[PDB]
RNA sequence: CGAUGUCGGCUCAUCACAUCCUGGGGCUGAAGUAGGUCCCAAGGGUAUGGCUGUUCGCCAUUUAAAGUGGUACGCGAGCUGGGUUUAGAACGUCGUGAGACAGUUCGGUCCCUAUCUGCCGUGGGCGCUGGAGAACUGAGGGGGGCUGCUCCUAGUACGAGAGGACCGGAGUGGACGCAUCACUGGUGUUCGGGUUGUCAUGCCAAUGGCACUGCCCGGUAGCUAAAUGCGGAAGAGAUAAGUGCUGAAAGCAUCUAAGCACGAAACUUGCCCCGAGAUGAGUUCUCCCUGACCCUUUAAGGGUCCUGAAGGAACGUUGAAGACGACGACGUUGAUAGGCCGGGUGUGUAAGCGCAGCGAUGCGUUGAGCUAACCGGUACUAAUGAACCGUGAGGCUUAACCU
RNA sequence: AAUUCCUUGUCGGGUAAGUUCCGACCUGCACGAAUGGCGUAAUGAUGGCCAGGCUGUCUCCACCCGAGACUCAGUGAAAU
RNA sequence: ACACAGGUGGUCAGGUAGAGAAUACCAAGGCGCUUGAGAGAACUCGGGUGAAGGAACUAGGCAAAAUGGUGCCGUAACUUC
């Protein structure tokens, strides 16, 4: 059935998919733009949209939330300040994903995902 | 909405307390059964609280020594006389289905209130 | 004699001071309008046709728009027909409400079953499953042998066999009318009634004996 | 609950405490008896001061149920285990003149009339 | 083992005609990119449906 | 004799009767009650365990009964492997020995990369006559083929006495079949807590991994039977057996021969549900292209100019739908899905700090923190413009109407 | 009776039911005195029976997780 | 057969739990095993989770679940003590 099960499989188990996204989920917060395949660029938003939502305003004990996804405190020091408050007027709508090319090892379309307010 | 989210609101009793699970309440009824009134009570501890539907069902466990007795009550039934709010209780759980066995110190549930 | 359409809006225990609990299914009607009276289409017989608000009148394509071309000019999302008796009728578009069941004690309701896909022969026909030890080899969900041994050399017709389940016509014709609320156009009937909340449920007076 | 080959408790006076279920009866393919059902019993154990013999067979009526009993419009009562009142073989009614415990007021049928000739709760 | 009594080239066609030759989708061309492309996919001109972001 | 898989048991069926139980009618050494008997009936119902490889035969307990017979001993690329079928060990019996048991004991296997044919699902084709779809009616075909217990009628009349049908439903259930989650509980690795050891963690505190859902305990969406409500009813038709007339055969008589009316759980309907690929493609409604030239071979072809219609295959964001199609919704001109905001629900009072306590830990801040599928808003994100296949009123004959 | 086919010999026990098991008989077809008698401690990948615990085998299946099967692309058969 | 999760004599190894070279987890040490890219129907196989009963199953509790360590208490039938 796979009845109302959310999120694309993207091979193997949930921790392998998490380790695959761990190669790019920090790069998107660091550089405010990242490239990968069309399905991966759409699914890379999961937990990361809720983490930008968590970063709009300051509360207690929140620095450790989602940290098992990427265990890097540099991209977490970006939250509540250099990322988050810039979207507080709109309360949502943080990121956009578009097509840019194709692979040759597989027939994967390439796509880029970025933040809608960034200096470059 | 012409009746959804309004169906229960005009048939529930507004004058009813919020008592939580793990609490010692005393419940009183007239029985009636389509005949005459008779004032009766039931005592014990609430093991599961009222929530869903117009029936709003909750369960009371008697916890008396050497016996096991359990009674279900539906909150908005027209023969309910009163809830006496007899003695407070405080617990670290939402359900107490284990009081069907353990009626000693496990059922001497802390009052916590002043 | 006539009928209406509505949707399931709840399932509630309503209570009484009479010692009965009374579970009811709650139905809210579309306030459906007449399209036309159908006379001289079957000899000595008459019927009424009804429709409802289309929600979006641009969804009717050329082969289905014709149902409403005989009801004015445009749309209605569904069509239903009901029998008439002991009088002739003239119509302009007047609404039908729940008030036709204020003294009628029992109704006839077309609910239909839920979708189940393939559903499995082991549940769709209650087909047996015993333990895997000292028993079956690699084929344990199938409807036994569908063919006839030797001389007929053919598949047995009407045997309980594999297929699909759900969306099947389930009708109830003995259910009790409990209450009508006319100003809110609402109907209460005893116990449970089959059908999804999105389905338009047909309600008629009962003629079951 | 109240199945064959599984033990039962007694509510009748001065004859047995612990007894065995051997028939559920009362119609066709019936199961899971409520209060007011009749059950066929054997005296699994007796005691020498009482009125009954070990291994003797009779009927009993159900009065205490692990599945509980319904009567009012929104409340259900249930107990631990299951108990029954022993009956006379050919004239019916309870054997004794008294009954143990609070039992039931939902049961009043004319085969068990002795239950309204008493006052177990009030 | 094997398919016994070899079928005619007419009877053989029944095991080809549902999968050989099936229809294909004609190539798309955009109002601002003249290069032929697939219905969902990016052109060799560097655009899809001519849609830009934060550019004039 | 160019192999024919060999009994039981499990698992799944079917044809038909010799009537086991229910229906309708007669007989009796038929008072009431009960038994014995066969007429109409093969429609519908008709068993679990113990001891026996079963069959034959018993015991235990129910049944409304535990009825009977056929089918390469129905049903082994269906299952198992008891009895029969090799190889081991022993008690007794026959023997020179091979071997024998109208004598026993303890042990002892089940081969196959589904080709065609068959069915079934979606796909596709051909096609209902230039073309597309939905609805409506339906030759017909399926479903359905039934009842325990409690009580009054009935403690009568009948019969020393014992005991004592059915009159049609009242009270209450069910095999069997179907559907649903309000009841009452279960389940819920997609939500929350508790907790043992161990790793990442400088260390301490925390947080998150690891032990498949580590182990203990709750639960949403949904699922579900331990739960719940339904349906085999009534009405009608025509017959058989039967009840009688009209009446021979037989100048009378007779219920059967012809004749006339009645008269069954059999037989047909009623009820319920599907059906026009039903090639015999029913009957409607919605929708749309109204052009010629030359030559000739014409139920036909070649050469030429002006012209491209209804529709359909395709492409979506996805769910309450689902093998894949389809089904419901669905394309910025949009609340279909995700994000966002709040609501509902579930769990049970987090971190840090302040305080106490040798410490473990507790208390307060804290009705805390966290939250999935349920729900109302909100265009932040997304869901081709184009194109592909497809023309010019379509054979034969005619009433009718205008040229 | 590892020893009696006929024979479920036969009494009593256990169980709702006992061609199984235990004690026992004494008309053992064909037991029985070193191709031995009768009994037995200890022993068993030992044969037969009973009692008890525990149990999703089952009453009745309700549910979920993992791995194939599944598709395209490189390589791509065979028995008959 | 083979570039095969296979077989092969001697002797060697730090902590934490433990009697231990059993066993669990860090540490020294070793690894991606010569087809790629993805999805999630029937159905086949393995596992975990389950209300109230319970051996009814079967030749047979088969399969499945329960018990599980160590010190102290206490100890049947039988005995060559």
């Amino acid at each position: 059935m796979r009845h109302r099960k959310s999120g694309r499989q993207l091979n193997r188990n949930s921790s392998h998919r998490q380790a695959m996204f761990r190669n790019m989920a920090g790069s998107l917060v660091r550089h405010e733009i990242i490239k990968t395949t069309l399905p991966k660029a759409k699914e890379l938003r999961r937990v990361v949209e809720p983490l930008i939502t968590l970063a709009k305003t300051d509360s207690v004990a929140n620095r450790r939330l989602a940290f098992a996804r990427t265990r890097d405190n540099e991209i977490v020091a970006k939250l509540f300040n250099e990322l988050g408050p810039r979207f507080a007027s709109r309360a949502g709508g943080y990121t956009r994903i578009l097509k840019c090319g194709f692979r040759a090892g597989d027939n994967a379309p390439m796509a880029y995902i970025e933040l809608v307010d960034r200096s470059e | 909405s012409n009746i959804i989210k309004q169906l229960e609101q005009e048939q529930m009793k507004q004058d009813v307390p919020s008592f939580r699970p793990g609490d010692t309440v005393e419940v009183k009824v007239w029985v009636v059964e389509g005949s005459k009134k008779r004032l009766q009570a039931f005592e014990g501890v609430v093991i599961a609280i009222r929530n869903r539907g117009l029936h709003s069902a909750f369960t009371v466990r008697k916890i008396s020594n050497g016996e096991g007795v359990e009674r279900v009550f539906q909150t908005h039934s027209p023969v309910v006389d009163s809830i006496s709010v007899k003695r407070r209780g405080a617990v670290r759980k939402a359900k107490l289905y284990y009081l069907r066995e353990r009626t000693g110190k496990a059922a001497r549930i802390k009052e916590r209130l002043n | 004699m006539i009928g209406l359409v509505g949707k399931k809006v709840g399932m509630t225990r309503i209570f009484t001071e009479d010692g009965v609990s009374i579970p009811v299914t709650v139905i809210e009607v579309e306030a459906n309008r007449v399209t036309q009276v159908k006379d001289l289409a079957n000899d000595g017989y008459r019927a009424i046709q009804v429709t409802t608000g289309a929600k979006k009148a641009n969804r009717v394509t050329k082969p289905e728009a014709g149902h409403f071309a005989k009801a004015g000019v445009e749309a209605g999302r569904g069509l239903w027909e009901f029998r008439l008796a002991e009088g002739e009728e003239f119509t302009v578009g007047q609404s039908i409400s729940v008030e036709l069941f204020a003294d009628v004690k029992k109704v006839d309701v077309t609910g239909t079953s839920k979708g189940k896909g393939f559903a499995g022969t082991v549940k769709r026909w209650n087909f047996r499953t015993q333990d895997a030890t000292h028993g079956n080899s690699l084929s344990h969900r199938v409807p036994g042998s569908i063919g006839q041994n030797q001389t007929p050399g053919k598949v047995f017709k009407g045997k309980k066999m594999a297929g699909q389940m759900g969306n099947e016509r389930v009708t109830v014709q003995s259910l009790d009318v409990v209450r009508v609320d006319a100003e809110r156009n609402l109907l209460l009937v005893k116990g449970a009634v089959p059908g999804a909340t999105g389905s338009d449920l047909i309600v008629k007076p009962a003629v079951k004996a | 609950m109240i199945q064959e080959q599984t033990m039962l408790n007694v509510a009748d006076n001065s004859g047995a405490r612990r007894v065995m279920c051997i028939k559920v009866l009362g119609g066709s393919h019936r199961r899971y008896a409520g209060v007011g059902d009749i059950i066929k019993i054997t005296i699994k154990e007796a005691i020498p001061r009482g009125k009954v013999k070990k291994g003797d067979v009779l009927k009993a009526v159900v009065v205490r149920t692990k599945k509980g009993v319904r009567r009012p419009d929104g409340s259900v009562i249930r107990f631990d285990g299951n108990a029954c009142v022993l009956l006379n073989n050919n004239s019916e009614q309870p054997i004794g003149t008294r009954i143990f415990g609070p039992v039931t007021r939902e049961l009043r049928s004319e085969k068990f009339m002795k239950i309204i000739s008493l006052a177990p709760e009030v | 083992a094997v398919q016994q009594n070899k079928p005619t080239r007419s009877k053989r066609g029944m095991r080809r005609s549902h999968d050989a030759l099936t229809a294909v989708t004609s190539l798309s061309v955009d109002k601002t990119s003249g290069e032929k492309h697939l219905r969902h996919h990016i052109t060799a001109d560097g655009y899809y449906r001519g849609r830009k972001v934060i550019a004039k």
